């Protein structure tokens, strides 16, 4: 959710 | 490997079909086969590799988090239910660790042949990411070494990206975003996470004027993810 | 089987954990293990079996439809791209057929031991459903026989449900819904599909007055699905 | 989409 998705 | 008899080009074509069909396990197997042909990967092919394994490990991580949360609740006034929750969490954990260990592909031999900044930063960021996923489930004597492997990979990628890429480069931005998440979620360093996200955002902002309309959209998309995290963390 | 060493109760517990984790392949393997213990399944256990395999085969069917659509487009002014689309569609098709063939569990030996209407109708509807999924991809000399196997299973389930269950019974309603879809999508019988859906809806409507609030919600939910199909088809 | 889901 916080990292590159 | 089971893909040893299939043409490299056919593996790439089928990876793209598997993506359209949302068959990400197949997609990953195809791209693993393509990597094992021994040739370097193009930009598009690197993205196919990353998309495939990110989706596979993303499902495993989501399931591990559900099961870990149930396991933690069972270990409180809780009623004993036997070894089953731990056993099944362990099963999912082992499969997750196996996928991270496979993504081996970077060490044999993608990184050592990657000389251009765009390929080398991409692979080193991947190496950081998959050590970070190993760190998320690590509890043993190697947890510190796993964390340092993630940190070391991210740091080398960062050093190259700052020297060789403009501050708006989407690979550079996504690396900074993920290294910032590593600091926040893994390394117990929220201040470093916030500092990195803020400096990355500001330096990209100052470079947007150099970009075409399409590059501007690419860069501002990832800048928004940095801002979203900063908003959450501050 | 790989689940032969695990306790029946542990398999059921892990099937429920797998459902919470959205690990439907695991869920299906656990429930297959539970069925192979040889004991009859409770109502809740029958639902776990159905949920697991419906999700697994649902993903396969969705992927088969994507790949089949691409294959059809390639067979028009289209540029030849080689055998890869057909090969990969065939791969997904074979895996789908394997899962339908596994759901074997009904024949060895769930159906022959199912004596109560709720269990027997449930399994015969399942048998119709998985022959219907085989029919969706069938193109060969056995397509007619596959269709008739689906029809025969649905018909026996229908006969039992009309004799032994009230018209609002959710299993009876879901059977009628799916047999109506079989008529529309597989058997080239839209008029039979519409007639069955309408009569099922009307007879359920007339029986709602006998129901508790919770049973009323259960029955009207499936009645709405009948109405949704009728709205589409008329 | 049409069958019981
Ligand atoms: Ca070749
Ligand atoms: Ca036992
Ligand atoms: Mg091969
Ligand atoms: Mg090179
Ligand atoms: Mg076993
Ligand atoms: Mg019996």
């Amino acid at each position: 959710k916080l990292s590159l998705q | 490997g089971a893909m040893g008899s299939m043409e490299r080009a056919s593996l790439i074509q089928k990876a793209k079909l598997a993506e359209q069909a949302e068959r990400y396990e197949d997609m990953a197997a195809f791209m693993k086969g393509a990597v094992e042909k021994g040739e370097e990967l193009s930009c598009e092919e690197r993205n196919l590799l990353s998309v495939a394994y990110k989706n596979v490990v993303g499902g495993q991580r989501a399931a591990w988090r559900v099961l870990s949360s149930i396991e933690q609740k069972s270990n409180e006034g809780s009623e004993e239910k036997g070894p089953e929750v731990r056993e099944y969490r362990e099963k999912v954990e082992t499969e997750l660790q196996g996928v991270c260990d496979t993504v081996g592909l970077l060490d044999s031999h993608l990184i050592k042949e990657a000389g251009d900044a765009e390929s080398r930063v991409f692979y080193l960021k991947m190496k950081g990411d998959y050590y970070r996923y190993l760190a998320e489930v690590a509890t043993g004597d190697d947890k510190k070494r796993i964390i340092d492997s993630a940190r070391s990979a991210y740091q080398e990628a960062m050093d190259i990206s700052k020297k060789e890429m403009p501050p708006t480069n989407p690979i550079r931005l996504g690396l900074a975003l993920n290294f910032s998440v590593f600091h926040y979620e893994i390394a117990n360093s929220p201040e470093e996470a916030i500092s990195l996200a803020k400096t990355t955002f500001d330096e990209a902002m100052a470079d947007l004027h150099t970009l075409s309309e399409d590059s501007y959209k690419d860069s501002t998309l990832i800048m928004q993810l940095l801002r979203d995290n900063l908003t959450l963390w501050t």
